[PDB]
Order: structure tokens, then sequence, then C-alpha cells
């Protein structure tokens, strides 16, 4: 309860919700970054790249944009990604 | 590369520097230009300005 309170105040912090209640979060990207977070690790990097419009890419396809080692944890390549399972 | 060509193709929030950079470059690198010399009683000698 503490953990998840948390991480929604820093959800809200970027992204005021009345501009964003709309848009659809990539469940790969938020699900990284929940992950690291009550790890108490920093996840800025995600923060970035916490939506997608599914119209458009799928929620892979979407990552692949940015073929590098984001993090230790997860690395993604011009057409994959890898990450351990949770 | 691509993203030389067009800056557009680089994430401003993931490589700020670098788009940056590029837009820099293309709106600042000096644009040539002409201008005459010798005299028109004599022949050019140019090829092919």
């Amino acid at each position: 309860h503490d953990r998840a309170l948390a991480f929604v105040g820093v959800l809200t912090q970027r992204y005021p919700l009345t501009q964003n209640a709309q848009r659809y979060t990539n469940p790969l990207v938020l699900g990284a970054a929940f992950g690291d977070f009550l790890n108490a690790r920093s996840i800025d990097i995600f923060l970035d790249r916490l939506f997608y419009g599914p119209t458009q890419e799928s929620p892979i396809t979407s990552i692949t944009k940015f073929p590098y080692q984001w993090t230790i944890d997860f690395n993604v390549t011009a057409d994959s990604v890898r990450t351990p399972a949770g | 590369p691509p993203g030389f060509l067009n800056p557009q193709l680089i994430n401003p929030q993931q490589a700020p520097l670098l788009r940056a950079f590029a837009e820099h470059i293309r709106a600042n690198w000096p644009q040539p230009s002409e201008f005459g010399y010798g005299s028109t009683l004599q022949g050019s000698a140019n090829l092919f300005i």
C-alpha cells in the first residue's frame, strides 16, 4: 500500500491526469517501470515512453524505436526486447 | 546518416544534444554565393561554372 501510493505520485507528478486520461499505457513499459520502482531503482528512462498509439503500432514495435540497452535488465534491439520474466 | 539528412528522426527527449546539433548545423552552415571577375574583353577559360 505504501509503494502503490508512492508510485502513483510519481506517475502523476509528470503527465497531469486531465491531459492524459485517454492515453493507453504500454503494458511492457509499465511492468518494467513498476518492477524497478519497488526494487528501489530509478525509473526515469521509462517514463518518457509510457504511452503508445495502439491504432498505429504494437506495444512491441513502439519500443523498438529505441534499439539500445535501456537498462541492465531491459535490452531492446531493432527487432526484439529481452527482459527477465516476472 | 538519414537522421543527419532529416533531424526529425531523432527524438528530442531521448537525444537532445544530437538533435540540437543537427538543427544547428542545418540552420547556420553558410550559403555559398558567386561573383564575377576578369574582363569581358578576354576568354573565360571556365569549364563548368
